[PDB]
């Protein structure tokens, strides 16, 4: 599990023009590790 | 007896299963997703998320709800 790294057909998909910022990253700070990768 | 399903609808008509699969993995580990299809086999606008665990579907409503996949913001109502 590697947070914010996603793949090109993704990021068009998104609208992200660069591909160096993590997407999802910075919520996941905030909401805390997703529970379900715990397990 | 624990629901592990999420319901996405306003899916922009581009939007695959793969794509949903790579999308809600960031959420937790993905199962399966399935775009059920019309009475002329046509793709539905909404999908299926079926996560590995339960939790992972009140994250995934936090972390992605309002998401726009080519221009359109997902819905998720599950
Ligand atoms: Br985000």
């Amino acid at each position: 599990f590697k947070p914010g790294v996603i793949s090109e057909e993704l990021q068009d998909a998104l609208g992200v023009t660069d591909k160096s910022l993590p997407p999802f990253i910075y919520r996941m700070r905030q909401l805390g590790y997703p529970p379900g990768w715990l397990k | 007896e624990a629901d592990r399903t999420l319901f996405v609808g306003n899916l922009e008509t581009k939007v695959t299963e793969e794509l949903l699969f790579e999308l809600f993995h960031q959420a937790g580990p993905v199962i399966k997703v399935k775009i059920p299809k019309d009475k002329d086999g046509k793709p539905k606008q909404f999908a299926f998320v079926n996560f590995k665990h339960e939790v992972s579907v009140p994250y995934a409503m936090n972390l992605l709800n309002g998401i726009k996949l080519y221009g359109r913001p997902i819905k998720i109502q599950f």
